[PDB]
RNA sequence: CGAAUGCCGGCAUGAGUAACGAUAAAGAGGGUGAGAAUCCCUCUCGCCGUAAGCCCAAGGGUUCCUACGCAAUGGUCGUCAGCGUAGGGUUAGGCGGGACCUAAGGUGAAGCCGAAAGGCGUAGCCGAAGGGCAGCCGGUUAAUAUUCCGGCCCUUCCCGCAGGUGCGAUGGGGGGACGCUCUAGGCUAGGGGGACCGGAGCCAUGGACGAGCCCGGCCAGAAGCGCAGGGUGGGAGGUAGGCAAAUCCGCCUCCCAACAAGCUCUGCGUGGUGGGGAAGCCCGUACGGGUGACAACCCCCCGAAGCCAGGGAGCCAAGAAAAGCCUCUAAGCACAACCUGCGGGAACCCGUACCGCAAACCGACACAGGUGGGCGGGUGCAAGAGCACUCAGGCGCGCGGGAGAACCCUCGCCAAGGAACUCUGCAAGUUGGCCCCGUAACUUCGGGAGAAGGGGUGCUCCCUGGGGUGAUGAGCCCCGGGGAGCCGCAGUGAACAGGCUCUGGCGACUGUUUACCAAAAACACAGCUCUCUGCGAACUCGUAAGAGGAGGUAUAGGGAGCGACGC
RNA sequence: GUGGUUCGUGGAGCCAUGGGGGAAUCUGGGCGGACCACCGCCUAAGGCUAAGUACUCCGGGUGACCGAUAGCGCACCAGUA
């Protein structure tokens, strides 16, 4: 349930901008706690989290055709890691 | 005394403000004996059901002693006289050796510094409240329990008063501020004075204002209205009535009598009123 | 002029909302009514 | 089916007609492009600027940014867009809500009532734009920022250590804690000068190298010091009260002290120090960046409606609650516990884009309407948030180009007359600020007073008196007094800016009303009278419980008519 | 005082019952349309009890039922816009 909680890394000019510093941000269960992320973090990919920023994302509105509709809403979890780490996965 | 204005703007050469000497001696309330908001309202669940109240300055209420023969026995020094916004006669604060303190409808004459005490040894004196059985029979009371221990219910707006007239077994009868001869159980309390600043009732409001910061909202007349409105109703051109004089409800308004028949409180009233 | 229509999200809710309509025979009958007629939408669409 | 102002749909007529939504306004040169008066840039021009600028709350819901685009939506056009497709974008212990408090009201243990449904209702609970609560200044993005980064500064928890103490409440007490108007002393925001520091440059068209012109001369900052203020007496004995449990509070008594001090708490100065830092020129379609300096960062003056705040005075209509907080002790427990240091940890949920007096909200519309709070510079006019011009910013109104008819609107002027107009001086004009003279009947002696009626009003030079800040001197502000003289048709030279009087009716007066044809002699109103009500009051609602009346009590309540006042 | 039944005060019984009064245990008590006497019928003031009957959201089978202005409001991504 570890792996449940990060859903995936956000991939985007900004989010790389982060990469400099500890800064990595992932798409996370709508749920999801700062705490909750901080521990999924650490034993996922073995770091030391040490603070956790989150943001809500609502869904665009999309219409196919006369069919309109939403994209699901999201949560996004930006987390920094310990003083010189890397979470090894994200970089590249 | 009461202050009169010069005419520097109409309705200023008309209004009188009551004369706060008495008063004095003390403005904030006793935080203590006063931490209760007054719930303001015209109107019972929803409906109005007494016409024309409402806006009026806000207002904390004082709650006052109105049965002393809590303290029977315990002395209690006047502290101070106070301005009392709920009711027409202004009120005194007290200060019991007990330590306790409690607000009286302040007596006519009931200086500060003068020490007042209820009971059946209480010495007849303007202040102390004593079982009505145990006054003076010709004596001035005021704050008169009708029903011995439900609490004073007669003799408490501004400036009145009740005399006893006699006894008579169990019971003493009461000359009421409206003239009516009543007999009252000799258990109920009464408290020896009258009620005081009884300038109240000269004081003339001066405008329409006033009135309004009283709560007393704009009272419109049946014949300004119209007939689903008011029996008084309706006519071309400014009416006279239609006989006969009556409410908006119905019921004629002239000398009609209202008194429930058999009420069993007859019996207790010898005389009736002032005419 | 000033309209009719003043927006006021605590009051929709408060009014029209879930919560208000069950707490009545009356409300718990429209529910019933809206339900049964197949309505997509059981009470007024409002968020926060 | 031919008819029902029939029903659904389609397409005609009017018609290339009225319209294209405020008369704030346009012109040109470049560019892009298949094509653009309509997109981009540059330069002129006009408008708003108590704004038509900026910020917040509501409401709205991606409208934000960007790349491709132009069928349609845009009242024309379109390469452009609030439009199509797609991708990005909203980061919090300290900002706002929630793991706090109570308000009306709502709900509701007990409890009451009602054919049923259901109506009440004590305690409690819910309830906010009120009380409580620790973050300010900068820098960064195409798009967020007290949220990311930087500096400086804080808050709660938990654990340990050391040192103190009777520690311990959902209970007690204090405190929270409250009005209107007018106000003092200090400050701060904000603004104005500076011959003074810093700065690219500029002497044009006759003159000026000039104290010349132009720009900038700030912000944040713990402890500690300063300056202004706010809050508070200290003792010692008794002790019936705070539904006594208290060393607390409350009362009594006397040993001190008493526009204070002291202790405390805020505000503002300063503070190690961190940051910011114009015009102009160069780079750039765009956004910006260098800049331009190692930038200076100082001095006077004006000054809040803001802060010190729970300040002061006066007044009557007499001005929430509860928690946080301090304190008291009950059970308990005193090898707990609380309290102060110091270390090491912990600190969740939601919101955060964007519009926001508007083309994104409410009005079917990119509607001349409606929308709560804060900022809202300068000069002049007596003052001001008024008026005219302008900073910063934003715009010229999302069809144009011509023509110089009738007529319509909005505006300007007019010979002689001057209300002859007309239901009516309706409309329009006249008068209009300020100062000084000077003002009638009548009057309730306040009024009628801006009554009327006049006179003055610019500028230059000379002299002279008061005050504020400095320092008592100069400056700088602020009100004046007397002289001479100058020029226009005209001196509140523009904008804002009463026409006056006499006499009747009706209401006393201010006020209220038929949201969209009536604002009035109508309603209201202080005041007067009649009448009911003895308090489980009368009356009102309700079947009832219950509630209003009123936590009121005859100088009260209810109802009715009249409507200051005078007779 | 009313309701129920065909019964609307009617000669108004029967069955229920809000009010008042108020028994007896088969030598009892109700009924047969005022009431009385005969002749009869039946056992009140406790409860339960299949089947036959009603309906159609749902599944199926049929139609001198419709055939996209008809047929359900919807043959279609409709209780939607
Ligand atoms: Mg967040
Ligand atoms: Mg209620
Ligand atoms: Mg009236
Ligand atoms: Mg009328
Ligand atoms: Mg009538
Ligand atoms: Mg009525
Ligand atoms: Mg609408
Ligand atoms: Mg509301
Ligand atoms: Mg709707
Ligand atoms: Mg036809
Ligand atoms: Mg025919
Ligand atoms: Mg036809
Ligand atoms: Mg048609
Ligand atoms: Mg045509
Ligand atoms: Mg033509
Ligand atoms: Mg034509
Ligand atoms: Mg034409
Ligand atoms: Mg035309
Ligand atoms: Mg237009
Ligand atoms: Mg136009
Ligand atoms: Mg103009
Ligand atoms: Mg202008
Ligand atoms: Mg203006
Ligand atoms: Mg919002
Ligand atoms: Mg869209
Ligand atoms: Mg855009
Ligand atoms: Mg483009
Ligand atoms: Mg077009
Ligand atoms: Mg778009
Ligand atoms: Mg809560
Ligand atoms: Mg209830
Ligand atoms: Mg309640
Ligand atoms: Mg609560
Ligand atoms: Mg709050
Ligand atoms: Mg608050
Ligand atoms: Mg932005
Ligand atoms: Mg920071
Ligand atoms: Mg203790
Ligand atoms: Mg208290
Ligand atoms: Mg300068
Ligand atoms: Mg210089
Ligand atoms: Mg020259
Ligand atoms: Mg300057
Ligand atoms: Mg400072
Ligand atoms: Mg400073
Ligand atoms: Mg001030
Ligand atoms: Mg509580
Ligand atoms: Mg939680
Ligand atoms: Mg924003
Ligand atoms: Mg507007
Ligand atoms: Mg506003
Ligand atoms: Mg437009
Ligand atoms: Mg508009
Ligand atoms: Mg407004
Ligand atoms: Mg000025
Ligand atoms: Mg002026
Ligand atoms: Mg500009
Ligand atoms: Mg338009
Ligand atoms: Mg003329
Ligand atoms: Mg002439
Ligand atoms: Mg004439
Ligand atoms: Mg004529
Ligand atoms: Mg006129
Ligand atoms: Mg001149
Ligand atoms: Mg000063
Ligand atoms: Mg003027
Ligand atoms: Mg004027
Ligand atoms: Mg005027
Ligand atoms: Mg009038
Ligand atoms: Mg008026
Ligand atoms: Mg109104
Ligand atoms: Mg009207
Ligand atoms: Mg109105
Ligand atoms: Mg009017
Ligand atoms: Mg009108
Ligand atoms: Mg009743
Ligand atoms: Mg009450
Ligand atoms: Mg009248
Ligand atoms: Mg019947
Ligand atoms: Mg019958
Ligand atoms: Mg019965
Ligand atoms: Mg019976
Ligand atoms: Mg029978
Ligand atoms: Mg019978
Ligand atoms: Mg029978
Ligand atoms: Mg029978
Ligand atoms: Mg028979
Ligand atoms: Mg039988
Ligand atoms: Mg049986
Ligand atoms: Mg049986
Ligand atoms: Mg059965
Ligand atoms: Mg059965
Ligand atoms: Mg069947
Ligand atoms: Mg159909
Ligand atoms: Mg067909
Ligand atoms: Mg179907
Ligand atoms: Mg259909």
């Amino acid at each position: 349930t570890a792996y449940d909680v990060i859903l995936a890394p956000v991939l985007s000019e900004k989010a790389y901008a982060g990469f400099a510093e500890g800064k990595y941000t992932f798409w996370v269960h709508p749920k999801a706690t700062k705490t909750e992320i901080k521990n999924a973090v650490e034993t996922a990919f073995k770091v030391k989290v040490v603070k956790v920023n989150t943001l809500h994302v609502r869904g665009k509105k999309k219409r196919l055709g006369r069919y309109l509709g939403k994209r699901p809403d999201r949560k996004k979890a930006i987390v920094q890691v310990a003083p010189g780490q890397k979470i090894e996965a994200l970089e590249g | 005394a009461v202050k009169k204005f010069k005419p520097y703007t109409p309705s200023r050469r008309f209004m009188t403000v009551a004369d706060f000497s008495e008063i004095t001696k003390t403005e904030p309330e006793k935080s203590l004996v006063k931490p209760l908001k007054k719930t303001g309202g015209r109107n019972n669940q929803g409906r109005i059901t007494v016409r024309f109240r409402g806006g009026g300055h806000k207002r904390l209420y004082r709650i006052i002693d109105f049965k002393r023969w809590d303290k029977v026995g315990i002395p209690a020094k006047v502290a101070a006289i106070e301005y009392d916004p709920n009711r027409s006669a202004r009120i005194a604060l007290l200060h019991y050796v007990d330590g306790e303190k409690r607000y009286i409808i302040a007596p006519d004459g009931l200086q500060v510094g003068q020490q007042v005490v209820a009971g059946p040894d209480a010495p007849i004196q303007v202040g102390n409240a004593l079982p009505l059985r145990f006054i003076p029979v010709g004596t001035v009371v005021h704050a008169v329990e009708l029903e011995p221990k439900k609490g004073a219910k007669l003799a408490r707006a501004a400036g009145t008063s009740a005399q006893i007239q006699g006894r008579e077994g169990d019971y003493v009868i009461l000359r009421l501020p409206s003239g009516e001869l009543r007999k009252v159980h000799g258990e109920c309390y009464a408290t020896v004075g009258a009620v005081g600043n009884a300038d109240h009732k000269n004081i003339v409001l001066g405008k329409a204002g006033r009135s309004r910061w009283l709560g007393r909202r704009p009272h419109v007349r049946g014949a300004a209205m119209n007939p689903v409105d008011h029996p008084h109703g309706g006519g071309e051109g400014r009416a006279p009535r239609g006989r006969p004089p009556a409410s908006p409800w119905g019921w004629q308004t002239k000398g009609l009598k209202t008194r429930k028949r058999r009420k069993p409180s007859s019996r207790f009233i010898i005389a009736r009123r002032k005419k | 002029m000033k309209r009719t229509w003043q927006p006021n999200r605590r009051k929709r809710a408060k009014t029209h909302g879930f919560r208000a309509r069950m707490r009545t025979p009356g409300g718990r009958k429209v529910l019933k009514r809206r339900r049964q007629k197949g309505r997509w939408r059981l009470t007024p669409a409002v968020r926060k």
